RNA sequence: ACUGCAGGGGAGACUGGAAUUCCUGGUGUAGCGGUGGAAUGCGCAGAUAUCAGGAGGAACACCGGUGGCGAAGGCGGGUCUCUGGGCAGUAACUGACGCUGAGGAGCGAAAGCGUGGGGAGCGAACAGGAUUAGAUACCCUGGUAGUCCACGCCGUAAACGGUGGGUACUAGGUGUGGGUUUCCUUCCUUGGGAUCCGUGCCGUAGCUAACGCAUUAAGUACCCCGCCUGGGGAGUACGGCC
């Protein structure tokens, strides 16, 4: 039960409407074990500063969970192993 | 004279790439304390922010 | 000239190690 | 490690009177708790030498404290030894 | 994981053995066992075609599922981890939730009681069998088939693994534990993970009799043969063989792969 | 028969040599006349004179294939770093954009032992 | 104990980019490389160069410092997980429980050793080239161990501040790092002062053979330990332990 800020860089090939349920199907496993989500903000398409995974564009997502370390590690696992993500960056907002 | 020492509750996060635009040279080099006028802890914070921005591609690793 | 004091020790140690390497076998391992 | 609400639950059980936190017994109790958790930390991470040295520092501290209590009064020594675990 | 006997006897001086710490249920599953008899290296003609075989402990064959084709979507539980005399890897008894009993090669990190998925939607965990299409590039895999539906044939001995190198159009490029880079069809399926028991290569068999137990029969050097028996034979004292080293059949050492074999198109870079 | 009006001059000025290559913007070399190509050998290929003949030769050979307009990517800690680009200027190319592309290792490969000369 | 605080302190997992090397292809031709000057060497079978992709290993530019942390050895790409110490403040608690420490135990750069991996670059040995009277070298071309990883072993370094630990006191001046606290307090200045803990420089008394040390002492004292008794022989022999 600790704060976590997660930025995820998704492929620009998928659309702006199907991004939210595609992330709900990941965050529900975070929800099943007591962890909750505060803000699932989506910055959308954005040009990224150096070529990443054969894409020069990327969808920015900020996840902002409050969850156990095991659950956040599992979430990072799952969304890093999916084919719809180019980057993941997990941090803690708390001290 | 350090900007963040003067101005409070401005947490340094790699998300604020707009603020991180400065403290970075046009080449992409992290500026030194003698050129940013800022303290050791805030220079640590901005350096960490710049590096995480680089690894999330919010800031260039190499640029001209 | 304090390095001279180191050079004498160096030469003595070097010759001793050279002797041991001349005899790391039944030349000395038996004894 | 050993947050406030985690140390209180053995401060009541090992310290003397509702506010005792520096007595021999209290110090043995939370040093023992620290050594237990850090020995778990060292059963994982076999080669964290800088933390294992901290463990030996705590062990030495607790040894001085147990000899202190055994000299000052021996019945309390017996009770604390039975209710923590020695040898 | 390797336990060394003490030098209580000259046959056990440097010998070692697996501690068998991963094994549960030292007996095999009865319905899944079929008979097996030694051959002594003899083919259908009754003649020795592989030298140095014979004797050795009696063995029973357990059926390993190198297919894993027919239970996509139905989950399995690793019921047991068990000895198998027939391979250097350990085997995992899986209970499928539909009630089917199965043996698979035991990967690293499939302790008894955890869940194995199969098919395109399986999670990328050790033991899950997926098509190379659904397996991402860079991960360590094993028991990978050469042809779609032909069964696992690649990296299935203890400690072996392919890493998936890439998938460009319809072929997965992958590094074979010989170090060889090969392309196979992306619909060839593999199970994620290294093969377990990776430390059995460190076993020092202490004595001749132990290899005799494992079925290897003494090998005689060609240079102590007579010329009638071996090209290296002959000579008054001991020689080096009076010629460049050749097999007992006079074949010089050198590449023996068919230079015009049909699989050269898929072989990208031969081993180093 | 390959005709392209715009190009890039990659210049590599190492302590021993200078190599001038003329490529298309896509990065396909057409002309490459270097300091050994212009008659030189040994330590004389390090000199700015060799630099400003190699660049001239590359420039003329690239004009033979039809480049008016070049942009320069210079690299290397050599003395033929300016003589070369003025040679391309005065051999008929227009200098366009000038950059610096000397590789800067982020403390990667361990360098060779320092010369005890 | 509580509240705060700074930090490359440590361990594990995952992960990022530059650069070097190699491979595949595109272009393209006769050089490249290297030196004080060359040659060995690489290339003409397509090298060097240049573009794209890919493999892999190692180290983590700018931040970066004179700085920080660690008992010392040492420690920095990033993230997460676990974890040690330190500093300040309150005075809540114990009430001398302290200091040192023969032996002993642990930690202990690099090299080295064992087993198993890995191996880009570098590079003992080695080989060739060069230089030279010779050149078992310095320089060049290659290049094995090793350097890296896991786990053990080794237990040594100019392991140095060539300065054992603890404590008290004895002008200051000036930086820098981490806290706390009072005055123009909203004149913001994030100035001035006090105090605690570092860390540097300069300097008084004092000390010193002199060099210099000098509140971080090599000063003034006390406690405990280690060590020396001319240079070699020799940190060697013998014995013993590892
Ligand atoms: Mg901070
Ligand atoms: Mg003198
Ligand atoms: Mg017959
Ligand atoms: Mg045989
Ligand atoms: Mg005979
Ligand atoms: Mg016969
Ligand atoms: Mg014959
Ligand atoms: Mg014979
Ligand atoms: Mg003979
Ligand atoms: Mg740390
Ligand atoms: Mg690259
Ligand atoms: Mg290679
Ligand atoms: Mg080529
Ligand atoms: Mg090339
Ligand atoms: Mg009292
Ligand atoms: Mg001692
Ligand atoms: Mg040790
Ligand atoms: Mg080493
Ligand atoms: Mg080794
Ligand atoms: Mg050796
Ligand atoms: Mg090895
Ligand atoms: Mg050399
Ligand atoms: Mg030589
Ligand atoms: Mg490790
Ligand atoms: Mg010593
Ligand atoms: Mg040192
Ligand atoms: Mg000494
Ligand atoms: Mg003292
Ligand atoms: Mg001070
Ligand atoms: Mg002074
Ligand atoms: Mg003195
Ligand atoms: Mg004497
Ligand atoms: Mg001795
Ligand atoms: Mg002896
Ligand atoms: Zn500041």
């Amino acid at each position: 039960m600790r704060p976590y800020e997660i930025m995820v860089i998704l492929d620009p090939t998928l659309d702006e409407r199907t991004v939210a349920p595609s992330l709900e199907t990941f965050l529900n496993v975070v929800r099943k074990d007591g962890g909750k989500v505060e803000k699932v903000d989506i910055w959308g398409k954005r040009r990224l500063a150096y070529e990443i995974a054969k894409h020069a564009e990327g969808i920015y997502v900020v996840i902002d969970v409050k969850a156990a370390p095991a659950t956040v590690s599992e979430l990072d696992r799952q969304l890093s192993l999916n084919e719809s993500v180019l980057r993941t960056k997990v941090m803690r907002t708390d001290k | 004279k350090c900007v963040f020492c003067a101005k409070k509750d401005q947490a340094i996060d790699y998300k604020d790439t707009a603020l991180l635009r400065t403290y970075i040279s046009e080449r992409g080099k992290i500026r030194a304390r003698r050129v940013t006028g800022n303290c050791v802890q805030h220079q640590r914070d901005i350096a960490l922010a710049v590096k995480n921005a680089r690894e999330v591609a919010l800031l260039p690793f190499t640029s001209s | 000239g304090s390095v001279i004091k180191k050079r004498r020790k160096r030469m003595s140690k070097k010759k001793h190690r050279k002797l041991l390497r001349r005899t790391r076998v039944q030349r000395r391992k038996l004894g | 490690a050993l947050t406030a609400e985690q140390k209180k639950e053995i401060l009541r059980s090992y310290g003397l009177h509702e506010t005792d936190t520096g007595s021999p017994e209290a110090q043995i109790a939370l040093l023992t708790k620290r050594i237990a958790d850090l020995t778990e930390h060292l059963k994982v991470h076999k080669h964290d030498h800088h933390s294992r040295r901290g463990l030996l520092l705590l062990v030495g501290r607790r040894r001085r404290l147990i000899k202190y209590i055994s000299q000052i009064d021996v019945e309390r020594y017996r009770s604390l030894i039975e209710r923590l675990g020695l040898r | 994981a390797i336990r060394k006997y003490k030098p209580t006897t000259p046959g056990r001086r440097g010998a070692s053995v697996s501690d068998f710490a991963e094994i549960t249920r030292s007996t095999p599953e009865k319905s899944l066992v079929r008979p097996l008899h030694g051959r002594g290296g003899r083919n259908a003609h009754g003649r020795i075609t592989t030298r140095h075989k014979g004797g050795g402990h009696k063995r029973a064959y357990r059926m390993i599922d190198f297919r894993r084709n027919d239970k996509d979507g139905v989950n399995a539980k690793v019921a047991h981890i068990e000895y198998d005399p027939n391979r250097t890897a350990r085997i995992a008894l899986l209970h499928y939730l539909d009630g089917e009993k199965r043996y698979i090669i035991a990967p690293n990190g499939l302790s008894q009681g955890d869940v194995v998925e199969s098919g395109a939607n399986a999670d990328i965990k050790p033991g899950n069998n997926l098509p190379l299409r659904n397996i991402p590039a860079g991960t360590l895999i094993h028991a990978v088939e050469l042809r779609p539906g032909g069964g696992a044939k690649l990296a299935r001995s203890a400690g072996s693994s392919i890493q998936l190198l890439g998938k460009e159009a319809s072929y997965a490029s992958l590094r074979m534990p010989s170090g060889e880079i090969r392309r196979v069809d992306v619909r060839c399926r593999a199970t994620v993970g290294e093969v377990g028991n990776a430390e059995q290569a460190n076993i020092n068999w202490g004595k001749a009799g132990r290899m005799r137990w494992k079925g290897k029969r003494p090998s005689v050097r060609g240079v102590v043969m007579n010329p009638v028996d071996h090209p290296h034979g002959g000579g008054e004292g001991k020689t080096s063989g009076g010629r460049h080293p050749v097999s007992p059949w006079g074949k010089p050492e050198g590449r023996t792969r068919n230079a015009n074999k049909s699989s050269n198109k898929f072989i990208v870079r031969r081993r180093r | 028969k390959k005709n392209v009006p715009h190009g890039a001059a990659h210049i590599k000025s190492t302590f021993n040599n200078t190599i001038v290559t003329i490529t298309d913007p896509q990065g396909n070399v057409i002309a490459w006349a270097s300091s050994g190509h212009v008659g030189f050998k040994g330590s004389r290929k390090s000199t700015p004179f060799a630099a400003q003949l190699a660049a001239e030769n590359a420039a003329r050979k690239a004009q033979d294939h039809g480049v008016r307009k070049v942009d320069v990517f210079v690299k290397g800690p050599g003395s033929g770093r300016e003589t070369a680009i003025r040679s391309l200027q005065a051999a008929g190319l227009e200098v366009g954009a000038i950059s610096d592309v000397t590789p800067q290792p982020h403390n990667g490969v361990r360098p060779p032992n320092r010369r005890r000369v």
